[PDB]
């Protein structure tokens, strides 16, 4: 038969690049997860793949800010996926 | 383009490790004397539940887990038979630091230690199938600066 | 004006996941780079974005093997890109 | 979907750090007494050159660089004016280990130390523009095992 790498087909979605904080609004949820779910709900029905959706999450979260500290948040996906990943609604 | 098969019902399991209470950490780990509970985290767990159930996944929530408890949960799913599933998702909501996430007890769990439990060799029934991990936690104490565009 | 994260818009293409080796054939070049260029040459003219192309590279490299050690290689991209990235030929 | 602007001619610079001769490493670093030269690496440099010139990038090759020499080269491009460019690419071809790449002298260069030189604050003329890094090197000495599918 055919063989592929032991660590193939993984998708790791980090809320932030290393060394930095990720935000949580106690009355709304976290910047990353809330953005992730909104993007998934809106785009999966359209057939968009996860990498495209996570790119949109990067865009959305990058536009948010923490005034109190002039802070930002940069999500960061890492993957060993070998094919397009979609979550059909049907 | 080639696309992963995603037609099974359910698509597979969607684990949600939701840590809120860090009382043990504040009492056991000296440098975590003031780590605060993660108020509002249930809003994330609820959104993930709704979103992925809508996407046909079977949700498996686990609240307030120490590091040892997290490894136990992952072991259960590593040994489980995912033959009839097309995908596997694991969501971690907790505090964290560089390359790790904290258990409610303040102990550290390397991210690699979490994802590596589901490699093709360790979980054959998921071989060739997408394994997705979403990690909501800090990865350090630095504020990411902004740039004008 | 608007502000985005300091570490936004990065794309890191690693020839292999951490802890493991990457291969180089002295008479052909490395598995990763040779696959990367072949995919870029073939797909950029088609309008495919870099994430889609790197996914194909993951697929291609995952099918190669080192008999002498029964070894494999798993490339791994990481990104903070906020938009689709394409390299037009025109 | 939103797409990065990519219409400038050239698109931008494509650096190629191509390390082949590791004689210094074999003589200076004890544990690298037997590290071998990277024969065939020129085939990679040539393919990258052809591929990206075809994609309208200006190629900037640099052969056999020690770690100090690599940082010097990156500093030059960090301080350069990329205002008229729409993208920046940096290709590293060398030996490496966990999270690092080796200079021809056997010294280590953390990957983060390389990419961080081009953040929006450090290189304003590239703010909002894609910065692409391709790293061809080992990230450890372990053989990645295979799984049947």
């Amino acid at each position: 038969t055919r063989y592929i790498p032991d660590e193939a087909d993984f998708l790791l979605g980090m809320a932030t690049v290393n060394n930095c904080v990720s935000y949580r609004n106690p009355a709304e949820g976290t910047w990353y997860i809330q953005s992730l779910c909104q993007s998934l709900r809106e785009r999966c029905p359209r057939g968009d793949d996860i990498l495209t959706i996570l790119t949109e999450v990067n865009y959305e979260v990058s536009n948010k800010d923490d005034k109190k500290n002039m802070g930002k948040q940069m999500p960061q996906p890492t993957f060993t996926l070998r094919k397009k990943l979609v979550f059909p609604s049907d | 383009d080639k696309v992963y098969q995603m037609k099974s019902k359910p698509r597979g399991y969607c684990l949600i490790i939701n840590n809120h209470n860090f009382a043990k950490a504040r009492e056991k780990v000296p440098k975590l004397h003031s780590i605060r509970d993660r108020n509002g985290t249930h809003l994330d767990a609820g959104a993930l539940t709704t979103t992925f159930e809508e996407l046909h996944f079977e949700i498996k929530p686990h609240d307030d887990c120490t590091v040892e408890q997290i490894y136990e949960i992952l072991k259960i799913y590593q040994l489980m038979d995912h033959s009839n599933m097309d995908c596997f998702i694991c969501c971690i909501l907790s505090h964290g630091d560089k390359g790790i996430i904290y258990g409610t007890d303040g102990q550290e769990a390397p991210i690699y230690e979490l994802t590596s439990q589901f490699t093709g060799l360790k979980c054959p029934s998921l071989a060739g199938k997408p394994k997705v991990f979403f990690i909501q936690a800090c990865q350090g104490d630095n504020y990411q600066k902004g740039i004008p565009v």
